[PDB]
């Protein structure tokens, strides 16, 4: 749901800056001179910012020492087929990278293995002045930081090709984090129409980092490896910790929980990490089934949740959902649905980014409208 | 654990004539990036090493083009087309592909000249040192070539093992060397014997100089 | 026995509470280079199979050089 | 519009479960033993669920019978260079799969030919314990099955690489289905403002499958091959058949038709299967043109639709739309637009998930307000 | 926000039509005849529309001149390894095309280098009967043309494979165009609740093309190369030029500027081309920082903008935004925020596509209620 | 001649009514395997073109194996 | 020195006015063809390494041909 | 339609000595996954075949290492390093690459021994069988090797075609064979002739046993 | 700037006998798409060229099967297996790989026959042309083969250079040629001399025909 509030940002801004610094007359010559005798060096560019630089492959030496001399002999003898194969091996590295760049505007994410192999990436990770906790984090999940990395194509000047690798550098690690799933909660009155629906809009990831919580509204923007949730702070909101109160007391005065209202009496299902939430309404069939026994539980027209212990699949109407096979304890908290605390014909049925304060104010204002036009008659 | 072998360890040269030093690696020095990182360094006496060659072939800045480097696999060569006076120094080969690099034994460069038989002199310990309760016998081997030479000490025809120290200076402007052989004995042992002889073997003949203190 | 989940029926929400964090918070920049060679192609008048295949691969390399010229 | 109601689900949940069962100490040995003498077998895993398994490539035999013996140890001459090129052939499939997985987080959709060739895929299709109707269906549209398939990378243990191909098996086939396009309906008043716009939001695919209709709100989620609409039920809703009544009579009491209200007096066009619908408002130019004659019809500022027989292109303002070249009869159903049935200043103009009942209830409340505020004064 | 209003259109409809005309009994023979003696020709198909046709690779000649005669000798000697390598070179082109087509349903964007080489593309640019200005434009932006091009796989008939390249031909170039970024504007009253938020919804690109302006709501659909804004007219809206008035005077009577209202008191940042906009609300930290000096400005809880000259990064809460380092003048135009002109408890706080006239009319209607319910009491 | 379309002007909508269905509603999982062989380790000496090429291709194979050793 | 930007604080928006346009407004269709040859495989019973590799590459070629015969 | 040729079809072996059976395929047996699926099976009399070799080389669980498999292309070989007593049985090669597999003609293993000339006997029909209105004459060929042998029947010097059936027992513990040849005639035809003779050709000479009923 | 060499430029053939024309290219004609675009054209007198061969080998529609094209690299050949009467025309090779094409010198095909000595006649200027203030002497060479022939004019035994023009008709149905040699002189110069002779060299002998006007 949420996510329209994030605000825009430049994903490849730092790599763009490095490219623009690299577009100087002698900047290519600075890198060329510093890397003339070694395969790896640090170069302080003209802006004052130092940068690690790799010379991963030297095609010039191969061509000008083992390919060009064989070609020019006044007789185009080759004397062995092996030369063409060795050429197609060293040229293979160049050919793949230039192909991939030509399909992504020079911005390829994730970084390919051909562009930057894991051994070189491991060396790049191992050789930065960062806390060893972050070094191990990036070492054990090199393909994860790879999928959160970028590529920027800089220059092809005098005799060298250079491009920028934009890795992420994680500043918040090993802090409490959690995910929140919400499903529509509606009234189950016997009437066909006139239903009332209310839903929490604060779905997504919540990570405590420094005094406050970073909130990620899209489930796509965060990758998970079985304990650790890798997220991007650029597409995130910063909220006080009082949003936590919305889980227990949604009418709490310490924070305003954002919600939405609808008259959309529609059944749906939400698969959570260790179970599933089922919103069953109307005359829709809702079933929790097990692969060994079969159908094991039916949903009685409400907001329900079932653990993944003995359940393997869920079918609502014609939609088949497969439960996650993750392990962990699940806690069911009883409590009457909040929507029963409002009466219809006063409940605003078209709100999309409203809150507890907003809906309550409209109901209070509408009730004042009803009363102040009747005390006068 | 790479072994770098330089050959030869003592190179007599002639000015204006080429010279070459061979360096052999115990392992292949080809690097994973397609380069070979072997460097050649020059070291004059009393000075720090100065790099002449990097990546086998590339010449460093400020090196006369008379120096050249070649090689591949495990065999490499440093070549001087016309050896000049300033080329008389030490030269080292260094593999740089594998961390943290390895140096060869080193090569000393000297000027080749004709064989010159040495002038041999012998000097008894002075009376003052005899009062100082020690005795030293000094054998001088002046203006010879080549540097290889054998010195033996006999006290009353007894060959001496230990108690003798030998010094050789660097090649002079006549392209010759010298040598000082000092034999140390206690004054009691010195006064206990009569014949003291220094025997010299070189590309002349076998020459003995002797004297009889007591 | 490490990750736990809670379902609140009042607000109809679920919280999965057993996770740890890894937030981006910054970018790390590095530069990768490959040394190329400018090619002035040979005028070999011999149509040898190996040499013509070398020429085709060299044409592919020069083509890739030009396709790399697609900067901004 | 619609699509927020679908509810979340794991597309690779079944493949995740297979991977998790594959992470057993001797399960790799069970696969190795069952495939010891054959290239294909089905193995009953520890939980009791069987799995079909293919042995597509045997690098072990080629390397350790023809290449490894000649390599070791220090006399390593290789006459007949052809051997290395033969390695480049057997190794070819391995490299491609390793690249694709390492740049797609282990989830590749669609499944590539290198990952699973068409010959092996067809053998898998014919070795499926499924209905002959589905066997014929999946045979005639194998690329569609590819594009609704996944590939998940499981395990790398003792001497074998193993990954999961998650094919779909279609349980609803050859049933009546239809597509619905909706366009904004607005007023043609002279003032720039004070206009009213009304639009149906329930656009998408409607497939009749079991007693009710499966509704796919996004036209993207379904591929079409000239008769058949390949869809995914996990991103679908289940609605009564009375939703079809909303196309003919939107004021029907048996169902509540979901719509939206706006003041967005904006001209646009929607290309349908056998024609195009054009919403022309304000002073915008709207033109239907033919490539042979030229401009052939002008639109008089309203909700209009033109058949594709004599029309080849549509231009609305500066937007150029190309008409569908399909064949078939197109029927124009006359009838006054619904929006003429409401008067302004009583119409709630900001509704985004509302319905006929919702807007009518709000208008009834507002009109009862108008009457009760005049009976008293 | 905006973007749902575009209306659907077929981006590859022209290529689809060419494929359908390519699906006639003798059309393949007509193409074969026209390309029988040349490598290039123009063919008038049965519908009367001319089309360029290429014979880029002739595997028929290579196989039947260099491969088949050597293969069939009754003695299968090859005598020379080179032949297999030359085959895998000529075969290479076709195989690469198959990979993309077999994983993309015949819809590949951008067109790959193996699909259509840049030399062939440049020849096509030089051959289209268009203005030399357009020829020069498409020459200097070949990768841009690639990124806005498609490839469609048509037929495999008698002895030739043929597929459609759908290049774009730009008809509107070098006209005034501009970009518009919007950020939420809210009230910063000392009370935690009862806050009011107001945001412009008409964000995106605005290109003046012919008497009116084409509006693109998505920043991704338009690519920029340092002077040029490459856009697609089909996914665009056509609006009168008075929308530019919304940037200077939002209460203008000649046009109705679309806005949205919320109680979503949220701080965020928006990176523009030559600076950054910061919306700071509540107790959130907002800082503009420089790489050399450090923290250089603190934001005093409001809608602020800072130029990119002396500023290199922005940090709001926990989100780190990198500013664009382009050059160009930035002008700060002072003026009180619009949100202060409305009072709470009368301000409608849930609007998403409303406008100035809409909200003013609703407040006027609410004010009529407040006044007419008190004139009677 | 099989598909028909109707436009309802009152609601401003169009319905294309000539289609048949194929809904997923279910997954079938299968496993694909490739038998590999670990090589530790060749001692092929000599920078011969044939030998260097076979060793480099073996290095490519081992690199692919290690690149795959990741991924969950 | 060509691009300019203005920030309006009243509406809290920014307009960058220094850009020029390139709108699509039209498509051009072109046809790319490759002439193929139908191959009926030889039944040669000679298992020569080069000939076996030729057989494998021809099998790859025909597999690509059939995988391409699956048009749409 | 693959043809599997086994060679030889009758293999005499000596215990402690190696044995080998060749199997040739009409088509190449290389499978698309890079393997060759050819199996070697053993069958003892009255027993079901047991798989000993699969994938040309791999031995099944519980197969003595004396058995080995080899081969490539279209030619394969099963080898027994030291043939033991239990190895005397039938052996089949089976291709499995192409569905649904093909079996060879089969190879019989037998014990090689010295040539043994048979003992030849002839038995006239009994009186009781002659009452039973049929006549059978039995020629017995006892304790011979090898199993190849020719039997001819002459009634009054007339060779008989058909009306004769031959039986051979399996090899005994003296490594010899036997053979019974039964000639069937009607009693009228039996009484119509006088001289009845069985002629035996083997690796001895040509030997006739005869008698004169009537 | 590609050079195309045709060989020979004059090809006498026999009907029913094969003919071949060679065409060589100064550069390699292989096109970047894997093809070679070389075409063979026929041109009969008074007609435009007609394409016969394209893509080196492919024959055009309506082309006799006798006509075939072959070649590679820089050497190509046009072959007519059985030459007929209609094949007597000009033939041109044209390469089409490199823009915009180039043509060879061209080859004329004629019918080979036995050597035929010409009939030589000489015709003085008429009196009417002598009135017309010019003089022309005509030498006629009738019914000869081959076309190679030399004509020389001598006025009072002085060979004349320029002032002479030669005409030859195409090959006749007897496979022979003719020739008219016209010598033009002013009437003053004509009347200034006496002996006028036409000397013909062909595969006969050297033959002179002469007359003495004045």
């Amino acid at each position: 749901f949420l996510g329209f509030l994030l605000g825009v940002g430049s994903a490849i801004a730092s790599g763009v800056a490095v490219c623009k610094v690299l577009h100087l007359e002698g900047e290519v010559n600075k890198i060329k001179s510093a890397l003339l005798s070694t395969n790896k060096a640090v170069v302080s560019l003209s802006n004052g910012v130092s940068v690690l630089t790799f010379k991963v492959l030297d095609l010039k030496n191969y061509i000008d020492k083992q390919l060009l001399p064989i070609l020019n002999k006044q007789s185009c003898s080759i004397s062995n087929i092996e030369t063409v194969i060795e050429f197609q091996q060293k040229n293979n590295r160049l050919l793949e990278i230039t192909r991939e760049f030509s399909v992504n505007a020079g911005v390829t994410t994730p970084v390919s293995t051909y562009m930057l192999t894991n051994s070189e990436l491991l060396s790049l990770i191992n050789d930065m002045p960062i806390t060893n906790d972050q070094k191990k984090l990036m070492s054990n999940n090199v393909q994860i930081v790879r999928q959160q990395s970028y590529s920027i194509m800089c220059i092809i000047k005098e005799e060298v090709l250079a491009y920028v690798v934009q890795l992420p550098l994680y500043g918040v690690i090993d802090t409490p984090c959690w995910k929140l799933h919400t499903s529509p909660l509606c009234t189950t009155n016997t009437k066909e129409g006139s239903n009332i629906c209310l839903t929490r809009t604060d779905r997504g990831w919540y990570c405590d980092n420094a005094g406050s919580v970073s909130f990620f509204p899209q489930a796509e923007t965060c990758k998970v490896q079985s304990n650790r949730v890798f997220c991007d702070t650029m597409n995130s909101l910063t909220l006080p910790s009082e949003v936590n109160l919305c889980n227990v007391d949604i009418f709490n005065p310490k924070y305003d929980c954002k919600i939405m209202t609808s008259k959309t009496d529609v059944s749906s299902s939400v698969i959570t990490s260790l179970g599933a939430i089922v919103s069953c309404y109307g005359k829709t069939k809702c079933t929790a089934s097990n692969k060994n026994r079969g159908i094991i539980k039916t949903f009685s027209n409400g907001c329900d949740y079932v653990s993944n212990k003995g359940v393997d699949t869920v079918s609502v109407g014609n939609t088949l959902y497969y439960v996650n096979k993750q392990e962990g304890k699940s806690l069911y908290v009883k409590g009457e649905p909040i929507i029963n605390f409002y009466d219809p014909l006063v409940f605003p049925s078209d709100e999309f980014d409203a809150s507890i304060s907003q809906v309550n104010e409209k109901i209070n204002q509408s009730l004042a409208f009803i009363r102040k036009s009747d005390e006068l008659l | 654990v790479k072994g770098m072998t330089q050959s030869p360890l003592f190179l007599p040269v002639t000015l204006g004539q080429p010279a070459s030093i061979s360096c052999r690696s115990s392992q292949s020095l080809v690097h994973s990036d397609g380069n070979i990182y072997l460097s050649w360094f020059q070291q004059r006496p009393g000075q720090s090493p100065r790099r002449l060659i990097y990546k086998v072939f590339d010449r460093d800045s400020g090196v006369p083009d008379r120096f050249s480097g070649s090689g591949s696999g495990t065999d490499f060569t440093l070549k001087i087309s016309r050896v000049e006076a300033e080329d008389v120094a030490h030269y080292y080969c260094m593999q740089a592909t594998h961390w943290p690099g390895t140096f060869g034994g080193g090569t000393k460069l000297t000027v080749l000249r004709t064989v010159a038989a040495p002038s041999v002199f012998l000097f008894p310990p002075s009376s003052e040192e005899l009062q100082a309760n020690k005795a030293t016998l000094v054998c001088l081997i002046s203006d010879f070539y080549p540097g290889a030479v054998t010195v033996a000490w006999k006290a009353d025809s007894s060959p001496s093992k230990a108690g003798v120290e030998t010094t050789t200076p660097s090649k002079q402007s006549n392209n010759k060397y010298s040598l000082s052989s000092v034999l140390s004995l206690t004054p009691e042992q010195w006064k206990s014997h009569r014949s003291y002889s220094c025997q010299v073997t070189h590309e002349g003949s076998t020459v003995e100089k002797t004297f009889a203190p007591t | 026995q490490n990750i736990t989940e809670e379902f609140y029926q009042s607000t109809c929400s679920a919280v999965s509470k057993g996770y740890l964090s890894a937030l981006r918070t910054g970018w790390y920049t590095s530069v990768i280079t490959i040394e190329l060679s400018n090619i002035k192609e040979n005028k070999c008048n011999g149509t040898d199979a190996k040499v013509k295949l070398i020429k085709q691969e060299l044409d592919k390399y020069k083509n890739a050089v030009t396709e790399l010229q697609l900067l901004m």
